[PDB]
């Protein structure tokens, strides 16, 4: 359900 | 007066505009793990604090007694909605469907930029009216002074002292450094005689990245021991555009996300003050 | 049902009756469309139209070998103007709609007729006097307007003298065309006198002069009038959307609507207009 | 299309 | 069976049914706050947090032919979320009593369950009337924003009536004129039942006629104290995420510890719908 | 849930 999401890295 | 004024291509264009602006803008999400999409119905999360550090090792042949690792005081925090609303004119939509085509989504980009900078502001300097603590305002914070950053190395020495304090609190590993743009621009200078810039010396000291954030105020920075165990981004819903229903035949929308920053360890944060 | 935010509270027959009521009231109360040609329905997405403005007349050529340059100069930064939305809202009570479905039946659309009449009066106000804040010129406010004095219409024959002076001044700018006269209701009523005494009612003599028509507009303020040289090249009405009713969604369980149109007056030749 | 239409003619 | 130590479940379904019936019966006889409070219904044990809406004042409705008069919306004035505590008391069942119930004494002896259920009900009423004061809960007697009338001379024949009438008058002028309930401490409650020289009528009869939703005695109320409450939903509420139930705690020294527990919170939506007698 | 239930009625 993420749109931007995780930006880790 | 529909429930949907946009076709699916227009919805897709609006949403990828919002996602592109947010992914280009967000800096807090580069250093924080996510607590998943909780769903919009989840509007409250546990806020564990973990400030107690009992030696913890049983260390016996058998089982002697140590205190269990738990929240020192179990409390919950409400997840705020971060939102910015924008308006599309209906003749603009009708022009995009018949006349000049591409359906300008510049208002969506501006709203998503404002919503992303509000998310970053909530992450770094949390809402004191709503009782949220940011990374820069968390009580129980390690704090090292900047010292003289206008030297060959003053930035690297501040990161060295910050990582020393974080290590002495038992917070190790990949560090992430977020600086204000003044400090981040200062560090593209010669420090070590091999010609490596001081930013890259810090980048081999801070393994999970050195970032700049325009929300950081003045000469300021933060070093964080990154990890889900130390701090977290509880996302109820990620950033999305919602239609608000037609008003005077125009189409108001809102870009919104629901998220909270959970500092589970306020010893894993050292601010560069 | 009425509980709930339902789009389209009206049936197809009620929508048709609402729309045809709007059309009949607008055809009854629009004077500007009697004297102006329509550039044509551009579609509701067309928001801007070219505004070509010509300052002089350049006549045709007669020669054996057609080597004379005979076009307008078409210089100096061709303007565009935004088509405004002209609108009025009306309200239907939800219990009237519920009465139309069960109890005493015919849905009254008199508020639609009132809003259509006010949207038509706003269109005629836009045609004659423009809009100051949107920068629109009307027929009575156009810059360069060939104005004649309005002299003593309380005696019969003063109206004829005023219209022949207006058409003479229009003749001097090369606008020879079939004229239209729009007057205020005071001036139009003063033309309805048989006391011209060279004949018949003075408005019949004016109707021979004009030949595109003599009209009332109650938008025309005081004792005032306008004589225009009609035709698409002098002035027209750029209608991107003709008059229509749109549902606005329920506000307080009641059903508001908008009678709206999108049109702009394009004065191409301001010297084809003469006022008073 | 036009709905009120031209009332010119 | 009993030699396998940590069995997950020491009771059969009929013994669980007897235990839970005992808990329900003792709690129904023991509880005072649930007679004046509606229940925001069973949220489930996994719901640990409830919305805490607070409404400041009442805005009137509208009378209109077409419904256009634009009255204000009742939404909340300050949305908070408040965590639902666990209210509990432990009891012990001796294992040979379970074995004897399976052989000799066929209904299980649940006297410790009944005593624990009474103590858990007492703790629920203690959380309803006073707060928790460590966990940041407000009781009816400790709600900030409540009204207060002075507790006059209740030893005189008519002081209790004057205090209750003044309390309902102050509740009435805040827009809370509904069925009132009065909860008194046992001292004031017994004082209302007194027969003086040429009494005529007990003061508790007049208070019972004025407080339509009942006059109650709660031993959790301390000293000479009491409370009048406009009793409905939209004033106050009991958010129950789990009602009173027995839970097995796992065996210790072959005996069977259980816990009677509930998870509930008192939600005071309108604090000025409370008038304490002080 | 609502084992004890409501005692109000």
């Amino acid at each position: 359900g993420l749109t931007v999401g995780s930006l880790r890295g | 007066h529909a429930e949907n004024p946009l076709r699916e291509e227009e919805w897709a264009r609006l949403n990828e505009t919002v996602i592109q602006v947010a992914r280009r803008s967000l800096v807090g999400r580069r250093i924080l793990d996510i607590y998943g999409p909780l769903g919009a119905g989840v509007q409250t999360v546990p806020y564990d604090e973990f400030q107690g550090v009992s030696p913890g090792a049983v260390d016996i042949v058998g089982e002697q007694e140590t205190a269990m690792v738990f929240t020192d005081a179990r409390k919950f925090k409400t997840i705020p909605i971060i939102y910015k609303d924008f308006l599309l004119h209906w003749r603009d939509i009708e022009a995009a469907r018949t006349h000049n085509m591409p359906l300008d989504v510049s208002a969506a980009a501006g709203a998503a930029a404002l919503c992303a900078q509000q998310e970053d502001e909530l992450i770094f300097y949390g809402d004191a009216r709503l009782g949220y603590e940011g990374l820069m305002t968390a009580n129980g914070r390690l704090t090292v002074p900047l010292g003289d950053w206008t030297s060959p190395g003053g930035g690297f020495q501040a990161i060295v002292e910050a990582t020393r304090k974080l290590n002495e609190q038992g917070h190790f590993g990949p560090y992430a450094v977020v600086l204000s743009p003044r400090l981040y621009s200062q560090l593209h200078r010669i420090y070590e005689k091999t010609g490596v810039l001081e930013i890259e010396t810090i980048r081999q000291l801070a393994s999970d990245g050195v970032y700049q954030s325009n929300r950081l105020r003045g000469e300021s920075g933060v070093v964080v021991s990154t990890g889900r165990e130390n701090m977290d981004l509880a996302v109820s819903m990620d950033m999305v555009a919602a239609y608000l229903g037609a008003s005077r035949m125009n189409h108001p929308f809102r870009v919104l996300e629901a998220l909270l920053l959970r500092i589970k360890h306020p010893d894993a944060i050292c601010t560069l003050e």
